[PDB]
């Protein structure tokens, strides 16, 4: 880890019944 | 790493480039809350997430790369049990 570039792809949800 | 929100599927430990990777979150009687989804690993991986009506969210994320992906999971800022996944992308 760290040797190549590294990304992030996101997502929140709010959760509610 | 024990129990809330869970996480199962394919995708959370393997997975094959160009192809989507699923797994499924179960918020069947969690409280209400904050749920994150994120991906880190050699490429960008597009999320797409389906709510199956059920309590259940199916999501994919799409590796353009082969490596390894971190799928990390939390609910209300807690690491849902066995996140951080590591999913083993072959090409």
């Amino acid at each position: 880890r760290g040797s190549l570039p590294t990304f992030r792809s996101s997502l929140f949800l709010w959760v509610r019944p | 790493m024990v129990n809330h929100v869970t996480a199962y599927g394919p995708g959370l430990t393997h997975g094959v480039v160009n192809k989507p990777a699923t797994f499924t979150v179960n918020t069947k009687d969690a409280g209400e809350g904050g749920l994150s989804l994120a991906i880190e690993g050699p490429s960008k991986a597009e999320i797409s997430c389906t709510d199956n009506q059920d309590g259940t969210c199916s999501v994919s994320y799409l590796p353009v790369l082969p490596g390894d992906y971190s799928i990390l999971v939390k609910y209300n800022e807690q690491h849902v049990p066995g996140s951080p996944f590591t999913a083993r992308v072959t090409g």
